[PDB]
């Protein structure tokens, strides 16, 4: 039936440093426009399964 | 200018282009591109435009 459960961070602000743990979901910004927690166009999701 | 079934053709290449003017421009209403970010054609730099 597929272990899509398991997912990982695609899409981040900037790079991270050694040692972080990325918890936190937020709204992608994929161009120039605000995205005010829609996922439509030019923002995405910041994980993938 | 020409109808959509003649539609006019125009070649642009070895020139600095001016886009901001174009992007400021409020004659023009619809300048709706996403694949090219609106605000830095100035960055983006090619070429047989």
């Amino acid at each position: 039936g597929g272990n899509y459960n398991y997912r990982y961070r695609l899409f981040r602000k900037s790079n991270l440093k050694p040692f972080e743990r990325d918890i936190s979901t937020e709204i992608y910004q994929a161009g120039s426009t605000p995205c005010n927690g829609v996922q439509g166009f030019n923002c995405y999701f910041p994980l993938q399964s | 200018f020409a109808s959509v079934y003649a539609w006019n053709r125009k070649r642009i290449s070895n020139c600095v282009a001016d886009y901001s003017v174009l992007y400021n421009s409020a004659s023009f209403s619809t300048f709706k591109c996403y694949g090219v970010s609106p605000t830095k054609l100035n960055d983006l730099c090619f070429t047989n435009v």
